């Protein structure tokens, strides 16, 4: 009864505090992940975020693909790339057998526009053996569901041969209708170290 | 290296600059 | 009632993770809000924030009004203005009919001095049609309750002609007794876009 | 007549050499005046930037507001703010009772475009007791005459109570038709020290 | 029961939102705490360096000791010192009688290697009257439990004479088996102000 | 990398 | 000469 | 009589204050003109103007071709190029039909040496359609008269086809006898915008 | 007498444009004059000059003795030395027989305080044969008249053996009552080259 | 770009340096 | 005799180890002496410069005047001023009555050219009550002997009134024949503190 | 552009 | 006895040139010694050391404990710690059985004040087995004699079990009367390697 | 007797003070010598000398070949090159006929290890006519004697044709047994200028 | 040029850094 309820609440809070998943994120930057910027799609650069010093216009702030592997997901703390399809290449902190992936986007209830049309829709994840390789091994094809939860997990394909990777490419084949850009809030990679 | 140097400079500059949105940022 | 209890816990955690309100904050900087700094009162210079580069301390700075529209509210992450009276002008991310406002201050249990005497006490919120207008439409008069919860919500006045605003002014007429400054941790504006 | 003519010419040259007015300019920067840039409207954003650092373009501006209190008024040595409305805050070299103000703009004959549509048109001058007070005391409402002389003087309102000011606000409510910016060449404040 | 369950969930969330403890952290940097880096053990030397200048590699470090008094504890946001023994000196936000201390480390479930062998194991806390005094007053000897919770609290020794301290030394005598370094995620000091 | 940029666009006048 | 160096070695965790 | 004299004096002073000509200078730097330095003759570099800091010799100051499009013409505020013939290329602030040119040199009465032998003597002005074009359209051949006024104006050739230019090349074919260098104080371009 | 009147006006303007004197200033820095700063009295540190880079204010500096040989004489553009006594040593652009000297100070009508009490009052001028000589030849004793014109000329003593000088010393024995400093706007040396 | 950067530095340095003419400047 | 010889050798070594003189050097920089560089003659201009920045050669000097009050006198560690006449101003570590002075130069046997023609020859020492006073009090006139020892001491003039000085001027009136510069290796001031 | 220049000319001695 | 006398002189000079002792200094920094600065007492900030770059003075700094293990002992080349009590911890270049220690201070004849009141008076030396040990083995108690020679040697206590040390602690319990600081010029450790 | 002894001691001290040799060192850096770094053997780079700032590891200090032409020879003030054979190229301050060379190494009595196995053993000196020439003229083959004096001089070969050089190459063919590196403390070149 | 610039920076940095020998330096 009361003790059972306190146990359930404590378990829920503990899981929430463990990055909401309780699973290692091998793409997390602070843990060792990095973005291969030269292998990323073009960043959407608008001139609408003006940084100024003593009233002097200084520079137009855009967001780096690095934010995709940073845990902050308040609205706007996302990488916006140009158009409605794009790609991101992440070097993991460790050589792992990839088991699952996680995509997070803001809920509609926190979006100023009422919609998340900029969220990724159709995407796939590939493993790469070297940073110069163009064609990777397909780790999975998925769709991020705009009517689903903010955080969504996707299970990687089971292959008879468990090949390890330290580089993964995320290809976004479509977004949810925004005509100008696509916004990625966070992408996580889960698996087993070698 | 270019992006890392720029982000170092951005971290130095961030709390002293003023940010104005002339239009909605990507969200 | 185990399933119902788990559902209650899940709903509470979901709401908590949705910025504790589940409501858009149209003043949030990362989402499109901005401080019209030229229309803010004088900053109290505390010089309690240390800057560092590559682990090397460089100099001590004070906090910009920008922090009022940034979500971190650990003690010290607030904008301190001189005295017990001041004002802040925020440009919202969207043209909205304002419904409510939120003011946050640290709980007494986390304040080193045992009190929150620097917290705002008496304040009012006005809607402005352009950034150059002096006299705004009163959206409400309120008191932040030092014996209340850390996060407090305040309902805007309903006007029969709901004129929309994209600029709001927060006027703080009094604090809770600190004679040197008043520290503002976070201010949010909620409403419906046009 | 020859001696009288020589006297008239000498008098005209003397007045011309005395900053064209023979009156103290309490806003003149070299004489002790200063721009409170933190309280000025934002400087006009020039399409192109001046520097580039680490691939990021920096400094999208032409002139600092300081030029408004410097005597050089060759074309281009003016402060441009965005649009047709703006404000400038000046700390005077002394605490004075303000008597008059001066606005200078280039003559149409020296403008490359043939017009001075970027010149200020409708403006007002206010006295401030502190730089952070919201509403200042109106010292006068004026129009700069596009068909008038390059230098124009404006008489301040006579107040029954002789209150002094050391901070003045210049508000430009309109320009002479330029749709992108307004350029201020020089603003002077004349009066009597306390 | 439903109202009781809602009350338990609300209480748990409230405590969680109050820095998980509901107690002032007098070491928290943003709240007034500071690292006396000149009195800290040397930061761990990372194989590779960050910069190169005039052909000389510079900055062979990951994290500054400052992170130990900052609330972010995502993996890698910790201070690593060389070996399994070290010390850290903190100036508190106020002169207090110390009551308890808190140590946080990432859970094993979020560690890329599967272990937290780099977590501190055997440690002690001392109060210092000046930062340069050689021997401090023992406030307690403790062990961080590798099979325990991520956040662990430790009760200070009760002293007959209520002497206050504003400087504390954390000594790590051992870690949980990592042979190269020890990483500290967060250290908190709780007590009563004078 | 340090660079000065060329301004073909005339300044405000 | 100014350069940022790449860290293939994982950070302390 | 008296009124007529005052009118004449005011007209003279007004014209004097309008850059002494009352005509737009499309080469003036502050108005948008620029020097194509790579297309200028070699600067006369002497080691006779030593700048020092705390008694330490620092650098030898020469004058840039930029001064040629700057209004200051006190002795020495001129560009000295090597030899007695040279060239300067100026990009105008606007695409214009060139009507006239102006050359200024110091009067002999202000020259320390008693002569202006360094003044340009024989020169021509050409229009260029692109910065990479070697041969321009001759806009005129002129001589600067050492026994004439300090400021001298020259009318451009009347061509049946009014072709516009934004780049002009000034070729100095001879100076007034100085064996080491030639000094240009100011060059102006007048015409009609397109 | 219209043509004669216009001729009178033209002569007056011509003389005015020729540095107001129509005479070479052999101390003018741009023309070849130099300050032997090691032979100047102590600078009063006012820190009333602001330095800026790209519109960013950097720090406040005082004015170098160099300004005494630079033509700008707007209020504040003067060298202030400590007290009411001082000296300045100038190396002339040419070896000359000195004929006259000129001292300039701002008119009372442009001084913010209503007086020119900081102006030099009693001074003398000496000729020096080499920069290392202590005892010079007295070239004249003078007083700058606070009730006189802004620009004042002083005739040098005629010596039967006119030894030429290229170094002059200005000694100011008194100012017009300011107890803190004396401000020297411009000093000129006129004569005939050898 | 080279000349512009140099002139920026020259503007920074100008009021703090001392100028000595060892011979007549171009006039 | 053996004990006497050992005593003589020990005495000689002791004196040698005590800066070769056994007397306080009140000019020694590390001991509190300083060079008033603003009051020193200009440093010798070396043909070539040290740096280049933006294509401009910078730093045409070898040694700062500071080396004159530093004990290293290996060849080249000397301050070179232009010509055969110059001066140096030193602030002493204490207010003293000056008793003697010391000049050091490299021996001819260590000079690459075989001569010490750049060594000072005729010099004088003056006491100054303020660093800006024009004429100092002569403390002595001396000649450094080119055929003498490397280190030479000179006795100050005995004055009836015991006036103290903390600023001394060293004037070099001549060198030993070098036509381009004079190099000072070390200058020491000895006396009695007040 | 940042450069150190070579000094073939001997220093003052 | 001439040959014997020359031999005596040669032996004395040889010993003098061999660091005046002919004995290895295992604390010397260049030879491998190091200061454990985190285990040193507070530095007295004198700011009597000038930093310069290319002959340009930049700022005044105080002296690091490192100078205690550097051979230059000209007046001022010492580490000054606050008060009359302090400690210094040195890691030796080798694991040795310590035989003696050397303390140096300037002779009274070279001190500007006539006394060496800032010299250490009462001190003790301890051996430490690891850098983290608080209680060391007493290696000796000594007094530096202000009426003795500049360099003084002190014999370590002989222990029947000669445990070797590579870390030594110098504790200064008193100085010779200076109330503000104590200045330590050089400390050496001599012994036999294991 | 006594006078003869004092004369002998003074002569010995004088020679000692004259760089211990009384001979010009044309390789000495302060006198004009320089190291052709691109023509030197590889420097032994260990990671054992860690420089840190505020406890942050900054860089690993090695010694430059420049120290070989610097007079300081305390242990460690030497250039260590990789392996047991290497080469150094020195450009002399003057074009000379080389007469002798000097090599210095620390005495065994000051070496912490008890041996000087890192000292150069077998070496040769060659003269080069240009910096790009590979084969020079052999100036001599020598061995540095580990059982000899600290400073050792070697006479250059007598050639019938006295060819002058300003570049010399020192080739070390062997050291005294150290397996990792070879340490050069100082190398001097003596001869006659042309 | 590279070594000279580095040594200038090293001279600037030297008195403010701390030097730790983790093993014996070349001697
Ligand atoms: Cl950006
Ligand atoms: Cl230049
Ligand atoms: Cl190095
Ligand atoms: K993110
Ligand atoms: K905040
Ligand atoms: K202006
Ligand atoms: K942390
Ligand atoms: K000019
Ligand atoms: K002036
Ligand atoms: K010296
Ligand atoms: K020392
Ligand atoms: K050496």
């Amino acid at each position: 009864t009361e003790a059972q309820a306190r146990a359930i609440v404590n378990s829920a809070l503990k899981l929430y505090s463990q990055d909401k998943t309780g699973m290692v994120d091998f793409a997390l930057e602070s843990g060792g992940g990095s973005i291969l910027s030269t292998r990323c799609s073009e960043t959407y650069e608008t001139k609408t975020a003006l940084m100024s010093l003593f009233g002097i216009p200084l520079w137009y702030f855009s967001q780096s693909p690095r934010v995709v592997i940073q845990p902050d997901i308040y609205p706007g703390n996302c990488w916006a790339f140009k158009g409605s399809q794009g790609y991101l290449v992440v070097r993991l902190s460790m050589m792992i057998h990839p088991a699952a992936f996680t995509l997070e986007h803001i809920p509609k209830t926190l979006s100023p526009t009422g919609n998340i049309s900029s969220a990724p829709k159709d995407f796939a994840v590939y493993g790469l053996e070297n940073e110069y390789q163009e064609e990777g091994q397909l780790l999975g094809q998925f769709t991020y569901d705009q009517d689903g939860e903010s955080l969504q997990m996707f299970q990687a394909l089971k292959r008879p041969d468990d090949t390890a990777f330290q580089i993964v490419e995320l290809r976004i084949f479509s977004n949810w209708g925004h005509p100008e850009y696509t916004c990625l809030y966070r992408f996580r990679v889960h698996g087993e170290p070698v | 290296s270019m992006e890392d140097s720029w982000t170092s400079l951005e971290h130095i500059l961030w709390p002293f600059t003023r940010l104005r949105h002339n239009g909605p940022p990507p969200v």
